[PDB]
């Protein structure tokens, strides 16, 4: 086959291109929550 | 990213039934 390897190779790229921002996710954002109600917790 | 994949499906279902239309050209011929 030569069609579905076209399906491959594609995710090979998209998929590693697409676990990519995550890390600034991760990154870049003490406090963390600024509600009233948030700390009633 | 939700549709990365989706948008790129079916261009490869396009791709896939033209294999089998050639081996229907061949199914003819």
């Amino acid at each position: 086959a030569m069609r579905i390897v076209m399906g491959s190779w594609w995710l090979f790229t998209l998929i590693v291109c697409s676990s990519y921002t995550a890390n600034l996710a991760a990154f870049l954002t003490p406090v963390r929550t600024f509600q009233d109600l948030s700390k009633q917790l | 990213s939700f549709a990365g994949v989706f948008c790129i499906l079916a261009i490869g279902l396009l791709l896939a039934c033209l294999v089998a239309a050639l081996e229907l050209w061949w199914n003819s011929n």
